């Protein structure tokens, strides 16, 4: 299964370099993270909960710079969420990196040239698969490859997580 | 820009709703096509609905395609919306899910129905009346109740689904769907049909 969410939130504060304390609690059957916020209101969920740490971070501008920016950003913490952590990546995996590969085709970033959350979040919801794909795997799904490629060399995103191998054949 | 609806898919009652809110920054052009249509490039199967955004990139969320029309009409981004947005998402849609396959599908009815979303529904209902606003993430009529609403309107829409004693959430539901562009949204999307309207979609 997927990262527990308060282990993905911890490599999420150490990724954005926050420094720092926050416990986090969890909720229900499928242990959902809350986050009780000083002289604040409680935050529940994963990626409500990322998007808080990235503004406590000063780092707004991960959740995108435009209207339409912020919307793709906020499709693709969905996508993370519901697809990749839910049953059509356990049922279906090969569908998803085919989608994926076809989308990533002509952009560096999952909302294009810009760097931001979304990437960070479907990296580490990833990790999993793309750590056990095969050498040929890996070149079927070069699109992937090359966008994961880019974020496990963008700084401080690695953490703990194990580096994968790439090999161009170009 | 391009967005794409089809009859009776429920996801298309919030982007419906919330498509005004582009008004004066974009037009929103509406394409009816049918249920298994493959209009995203990338995307093996079909989906409904979408957005074919001015720059040619894609959405294929509900909520954000909501999200997006909000933010052109200078919504500025709140944490309490982010966290009804991802509950809809994990928590709530699941769970309507099996409510309205079990309705229209398989015919149930009363409780047999209700019985999977009354803890969700209860949550809503609980969280308007610890609230003193008459909204869900505060004071006017915003993206949190236009999704919200858009989920649950296929339900709640037959006052036999709408739970008497959930006082709070009837009188929020009441004021959603009066609004012009939910009514038009609802006659767009389930048409003469009620509920019955999403039995292709549901299976």
């Amino acid at each position: 299964g997927h990262m527990a969410a308060a282990a993905e939130l911890s490599l999420l504060e150490k990724s954005l370099g926050l420094s720092k304390g926050n416990k986090y609690s969890a909720q229900g059957e499928r242990q959902i993270p809350v986050l009780q916020t000083n002289d604040g209101p409680s935050l529940m969920g994963l990626t409500t909960i990322a998007a808080h740490l990235v503004k406590q971070a000063n780092k707004e501008y991960l959740l995108g710079s435009t209207a339409e920016e912020k919307a793709m950003v906020q499709q693709w913490l969905e996508y993370r969420v519901t697809q990749v952590d839910g049953h059509s990546s356990k049922n279906d995996i090969h569908t998803l990196l085919m989608d994926l590969n076809s989308y990533l085709e002509d952009k560096v970033y999952l909302t294009g040239y810009n760097f931001t959350l979304a990437d960070i979040l479907l990296y580490y919801g990833l990790h999993r698969f793309i750590v056990d794909l095969t050498v040929q795997e890996k070149e079927k799904y070069l699109n992937v490859s090359r966008w994961f490629c880019h974020i496990q060399h963008y700084p401080g995103i690695r953490q703990h997580l194990s580096s994968v191998v790439f090999i161009k054949n170009r | 820009m391009r967005l794409f609806v089809s009859d009776g898919v429920p996801g298309c009652l919030p982007v419906l709703a919330a498509a005004g809110r582009a008004r004066g920054r974009a037009e929103v052009l509406i394409s009816t096509v049918g249920p298994q249509d493959c209009v995203v490039p990338f995307l093996t199967r079909p989906k409904v609905p979408v957005l074919q955004l001015d720059s040619g990139n894609y959405l294929f969320s509900t909520s954000a395609i909501c999200r997006y029309f909000f933010l052109l009409s200078g919504w500025e981004q709140d944490d309490l919306t982010n966290q009804w947005l991802e509950w809809e998402a994990t928590e709530l849609q699941p769970a309507l899910s099996a409510a309205l396959y079990y309705l229209v599908v398989q015919g149930k009815k009363g409780e047999d129905v209700l019985g999977s979303v009354r803890r969700a529904l209860t949550h809503i209902d609980h969280s308007l009346s610890r609230q003193n606003c008459p909204f869900l993430a505060g004071e006017t009529e915003s993206l949190a109740d236009i999704v919200l609403w858009g989920a649950l309107y296929p339900l709640l829409q037959d006052p036999a689904y709408l739970p008497e004693e959930l006082s709070a959430l009837h009188s929020w539901f009441q004021t959603l769907s009066t609004q012009e562009p939910c009514q038009r949204a609802a006659q767009t999307v389930l048409k003469q049909q009620g509920v019955l309207a999403l039995r292709p979609y549901l299976q």
